[PDB]
């Protein structure tokens, strides 16, 4: 699974980007620096199950 | 001048072999699929996705 479409369209979703102007080195630093982060309770209780 | 017993001989040879000459027709040949393309320390090649 390439993540460049996870992170694209978290920047689709902001609604202030302008996402066909952000590259992949960017898109993918972000991958690098977001699964440093815990998870919300809730989805992690969900994922969990 | 001619003399028989010097000149009749005894010829030596195989019988029906078959030389090849492109030998690597004979290797079929495939690939993993280049997403899951590694190095020689096993690890993949790519790793950014």
């Amino acid at each position: 699974k390439k993540m460049k479409s996870i992170v694209e369209d978290f920047l689709k979703r902001l609604q202030i980007f302008d996402v066909a102007r952000v590259p992949d080195d960017q898109m993918y630093r972000l991958r690098d620096r977001l699964r440093l982060l815990p998870v919300e309770i809730r989805r992690l209780d969900i994922f969990n199950l | 001048q001619f003399d028989f017993r010097a000149s009749m001989h005894m010829l030596t040879s195989n019988l029906t072999f078959t030389v090849y000459s492109d030998l690597l027709a004979f290797v079929s040949a495939d690939t993993v699929e280049p997403i899951n393309a590694v190095a020689f320390d096993n690890m993949r090649i790519m790793n950014e996705l």
